[PDB]
RNA sequence: GUAUCUAGGACUACCAUGGUUGCAACGGGUAACGGGGAAUCAGGGUUCGAUUCCGGAGAGGGAGCCUGAGAAACGGCUACCACAUCUAAGGAAGGCAGCAGGCGCGUAAAUUACCCACUCCCAGCUCGGGGAGGUAGUGACGAAAAAUAACAAUACAGGACUCAUAUCCGAGGCCCUGUAAUUGGAAUGAGUACACUUUAAAUCCUUUAACAAGGACCAAUUGGAGGGCAAGUCUGGUGCCAGCAGCCGCGGUAAUUCCAGCUCCAAUAGCGUAUAUUAAAGUUGUUGCGGUUAAAACGUUCGUAGUUGAACUUGUGCUUCAUACGUAUGUAAGCGUAUUACCGGCCGGUACUAUUACUUUGAACAAAUUAGAGUGCUUAAAGCAGGCUUCAAAUGCCUGAAUAUUCUGUGCAUGGGAUAAUGAAAUAAGACCUCUGUUCUGCUUUCAUUGGUUUUCAGAUCAAGAGGUAAUGAUUAAUAGAAGCAGUUUGGGGGCAUUAGUAUUACGACGCGAGAGGUGAAAUUCUUGGACCGUCGUAAGACUAACUUAAGCGAAAGCAUUUGCCAAAGAUGUUUUCAUUAAUCAAGAACGAAAGUUAGAGGUUCGAAGGCGAUCAGAUACCGCCCUAGUUCUAACCAUAAACGAUGCCAGCUAGCAAUUGGGUGUAGCUACUUUUAUGGCUCUCUCAGUCGCUUCCGGGAAACCAAAGCUUUUUGGGCUCCGGGGGAAGUAUGGUUGCAAAGCUGAAACUUAAAGGAAUUGACGGAAGGGCACC
RNA sequence: CAAAAGUUGACCGAACUUGAUUAUUUAGAGGAAGUAAAAGUCGUAACAAGGUUUCCGUAGGUGAACCUGCGGAAGGAUCAUUA
């Protein structure tokens, strides 16, 4: 069924496994470099970014919430983001124009869950740690 | 197969397995060999020959009888045709359709049965320039096609 | 038409085996199958095999005992450097204990187990168990 | 020729027209130095590498140069361009991608410490210099080893054992395990800290006095507890709010998900989380996926690259010997145009010999790494130490720091002759050999020496004749293909000429009258009397009802009146030919319904648009009328459709029956006839190849189904292409291409989202279909 | 015979200017999409023959859905019966 499986129809594998490897979602990926091109992560594990407003995002049916999100101006990119405040209270902690480390939600991008349009995580506020302020352990710095 | 059609009908020569027999036969190659000299000298193919000495003779195989078959036998005493008899055919039915679609243009099926014809000709030619027995570089065109089966 | 003519007569094998069918026509017989065929007699897996002089290209009469789980055939046949001999042996045979592959080595068609006595490894050409 | 240390287009004159490319060149991109290597694994792989080594490269970007064995050097110079510096204003001087340090960038990375004692290098050197390196400091990238308590006993707890009593039930009581802040003395230093050891000198370790244990002390965590996922249907607060949740989901007042508490679980000196990667993922498929319907056959074929490819061609054996158990023969030696021939005593050379791919065995494979040998680094990561008679006396005895593979492939050398190809020579200047001293090339010994002449030798090769030698050079024809064909024969295959039929429409004549079309009912629309209708003819254009199919042909789109011609295709048949020609295919091409489009003819019919009557809130529609482009034909486009049998093509094989298309073998079968025949058609019998059906699988599948969607393996099966790898965005954007244009092809992503699709099942529901039942 | 500043002709050629080219980035009136949509406005398009079977290619018209015309397919509502 197919596939060229001849003594010397060697080269003919290659060229049709790049030709079906092009189709490869996670291949496509990584040859064509989109982390550093389109995604506002350039493939970067962190970025520091500075909080412009906090949004009230509406969450998708079945589930009527307001689930509190915050806009990040990252610092090498200028690019906008939404990314939620994970646990708890947390844009009581957030404070427009603070610096803010940007994660993502271990999704491949893709949006959360019934979160519109939120491929993004909030780990810190002020260098501190937003899961340290919660349970109290450590006091925001200052200003 | 049937590389032109879907047709996988086969039907070919079911050979008698006693390969020197037949026995009854009085006949002498020598007999069987002056006839295809004279039938090839009145201007009949191997095909022809091969055909007309079994029914008119015994002649069983020409095979048997006297060691080398029609092709072989007339090559020898030189009654071998410039090209063999299978492209002549092949190219005589060529030139004989391309004249009808210049007399009769617009007949669809007859243009693209014209390409199998001449496309059968390129490759079969193709592996007789191998055998050497048509000269390195030698070509089918139209032309020259024309000419060659009058 | 028939690329390699080898898989096709042992095909058929498979398949008669399948109805339980003591005999199969084989068609169109190489040495390559000669050689397999022979290879099949040593350890018992298949009766008597009698390959008909047709002035064409030979068929073969295969008588079969049936016990013969299923036999494959390798094509492309890969080039083993002898120390994939343990690799292959493990993937499609049932059991380390039996089952042969089935090779085209220097001097000769042999089996796997053969062919580490001789120290001659080669192309694959098949399995048997 | 020049240059240079050197070959060299490195450079230059002249002179040729070459070199590279679908085996992907040229160009563009790359978080792209390369390798040794690392990560992750069942294997196979996938990913990584900027960095501890090796090589090369560079030193702000570039260029040029001196010295010197060596630098086109930058911690040399000279220059420019960009940066930076001082200045008494004329000028001059610089390269932290060296070590620290600072700034900036960022997610992201340490001390303006000490030393040449170790390791070693350089120098003129025993000696100096050394941010080469070592040392400390910083350091939860990462790896490695665990301090943080333990036992009786007391307070009650469990489980055996006993006395019992034997649902119940009490008393004695044990190796224990504990829930207790009850007790009691013990243990051992992590820490601390003399001293010693360490060290160049300090540090920590390894040592060890003096010190340190009732945790409230020597005082452990980080996430989770609805499910995935291990553990609360707990208690207060909140009540679809706050907020939780990687996902599904929780929260709308018993919240077992929230926020706490309490209880507990899971992993604890670590754990959470993000990002990249890998397993899972079979979701990339070489190994090892899927394509009827789930995401999937290009409309179809020709067809070149690519790719693949049938059978036949040193080989079987016989005998005996040795050697495992009368055997067996596997091993050894014999015998039949490549184990023939010497020399030296079967051995070992020499003379030797189809190309390859592959494969075999060798060398050649950098260390680290990787696996791992030897070994108590006190464990261990691993270090490469050290152990011994012996802590005696003592260099005495000593093993060491292997072996493999990764450094692939390759190359070298060697063996095999299977597999797949190639090879003479059938237009024989064919292979040997041998005869012409025939031919041409061609010579150092010895004729004392040295030179000239010509013989032998023909030193040693070649080429040309003639003869003899030869199995003397032509393999089958794949239930493969090509081709022709005795031919038989099929078909709504194609083109052109032609023909028939009625109708629809229109017209006239004739003829009789006030209605007619049309629908759900109607009205528009048709008629003023002659529509509509009848009858008769004729004009125009169109088209072949029924017959006509599970029926044919054609590569496919598509192809249904008659007849003629031209050529084609297919099945059958062929003891014809050819002798692997072949199979399938990027590219490229051929044909390619309809609409749409260019120009004519043609326009009857139907009839997009328009305008009308009803219906209906709307109708713009279904419905009714008029009808345009269009249908048709011709010369051109377009290249697309459910171009569908949703199913690639070629080959084999795997199941009964009856149809069905065609041919053939037998018809001593019926009928047609000539005196009966001979002939023909059909059945009957038999068989191929066609298209399917039925019922069963004797397999597949998720099922519906499928004789192919089977043989799709147990991560495999003939050969080959094409396509899919979550759903949408999107067949869109973008560019290129084609097109007159409409469009078409090629064809993303951003971003969105946890489902999406197919199946069957049962319900519900129908202005889908059939039965019943009741004076709601 | 050595020999400085200066200097002749050459070759390397940094650098600069201007055209051409390429890769990569990014402003933008406005136009024109899609999406999140989640309380809306207007219709019922398809899903049962969705009351006009569905659905494809293609053109035009309708507020839109869609309808319509021409040729299709069944993924139909015919796996059919019907001398």
């Amino acid at each position: 069924m197919g596939k060229p499986r001849g003594l010397r129809t060697a080269r003919k594998h290659v060229n049709h496994r790049r030709d079906q490897r092009w189709a490869d979602k996670d291949y496509k990926k990584a040859h064509l470099g989109t982390r550093w091109k389109a995604n506002p992560f350039g493939g970067a594990s962190h970025a520091k970014g500075i909080v412009l407003e906090k949004v009230g995002v509406e969450a998708k049916q079945p589930n009527s919430a307001i689930r509190k999100c915050v806009r990040v101006q990252l610092i090498k990119n200028g690019k906008k983001i939404t990314a939620f405040v994970p646990r708890d209270g947390s844009l009581n902690y957030i404070e427009e124009n603070d610096e803010v480390l940007v994660a993502g939600f271990g999704r491949k991008g893709h949006a959360v869950g019934d979160i519109p349009g939120v491929r993004f995580k909030v780990v810190k506020v002020a260098n501190v740690s937003l899961l340290a302020l919660y349970k109290e352990k450590k006091e925001r710095p200052r200003s | 197969g049937r590389m032109h059609a879907p047709g996988k009908g086969i039907s070919q020569s079911a050979l008698p397995y006693r390969r020197t027999v037949p026995s009854w036969l009085k006949l002498n190659a020598d007999d069987v060999k002056e006839q295809i000299k004279k039938l090839g000298k009145k201007g009949l193919t191997p095909s022809k020959i091969g055909i007309i000495l079994r029914d008119s003779h015994g002649v069983a195989q020409v095979r048997f009888v006297n060691g080398n078959k029609i092709l072989r036998i007339m090559k020898s005493v030189g009654l071998k045709p410039d090209i063999p008899e299978d492209l002549y055919h092949m190219i005589k039915k060529a030139v004989a359709i391309r004249k009808h679609l210049e007399r009769n243009r617009k007949d669809k099926d007859g243009k693209f049965r014209l390409i199998l014809v001449e496309s059968r000709i390129h490759r079969l030619a193709r592996y007789y320039k191998t055998k050497s027995v048509l000269p390195p570089n030698w070509k089918y065109e139209s032309s020259t096609a024309s000419a060659l089966v009058a | 038409v028939r690329m390699n003519v080898l898989a096709d007569a042992l095909k058929c094998i498979n398949n008669a085996e399948k109805r339980g069918k003591r005999q199969v026509l084989l068609r169109p017989c190489s040495k390559v199958i000669i050689k397999f065929l022979t290879v099949m007699m040593k350890h018992g897996y298949i009766g008597e095999f009698e390959i008909v002089d047709d002035h064409r290209s030979g068929k073969i009469v295969v008588n079969l005992t049936g016990r013969l789980n299923k036999c494959g055939v390798i094509s492309p046949r890969f080039d083993v450097p002898i120390n994939d001999i343990e690799k292959w042996t493990n993937n499609l045979l049932p059991s380390r204990q039996f089952g042969y592959v089935v090779l085209t080595t220097s001097g000769g068609i042999m089996d796997h187990e053969e062919a580490r006595r001789k120290h001659l490894g080669g192309k694959i050409l098949g399995f048997f168990f």
